[PDB]
């Protein structure tokens, strides 16, 4: 057997909160580890082999 | 087959001043072409390898 994972991290969430307001802080948290939070363009065509 | 166009044109003078050692004219006279186009850019390498 085997199988493939997307991590992606792991988050606590709470109860009797809206969780609209607790995905916030956790979409930013998440935009820091993608590298995605400041402004930028993908430069990967440098990037294989023949 | 794979490398940028520059690439390609920049290691084209390496290869002919090696291969044309004996007659330095050559190298001199075809960098001089080079400068001259390859002020455009990657356009102007283009122009030099047409």
């Amino acid at each position: 057997h085997a199988l493939i994972k997307e991590d992606l991290g792991q988050w606590p969430v709470e109860t009797g909160i809206s969780l609209v307001n607790q995905a916030g802080v956790f979409a930013v948290q998440l935009a820091n580890k993608l590298g995605i939070d400041k402004p930028f363009v993908l430069d990967a065509g440098s990037n294989y082999f023949t | 087959t794979s490398g940028s166009i520059i690439n390609h044109a920049n290691n084209l003078n390496k290869v002919i001043n090696h291969v044309f050692a004996d007659k330095p004219l050559i190298s001199e006279t075809m960098l001089k072409i080079l400068t001259i186009d390859g002020t455009t850019g990657k356009d102007g390498y283009r122009n030099w390898l047409d």
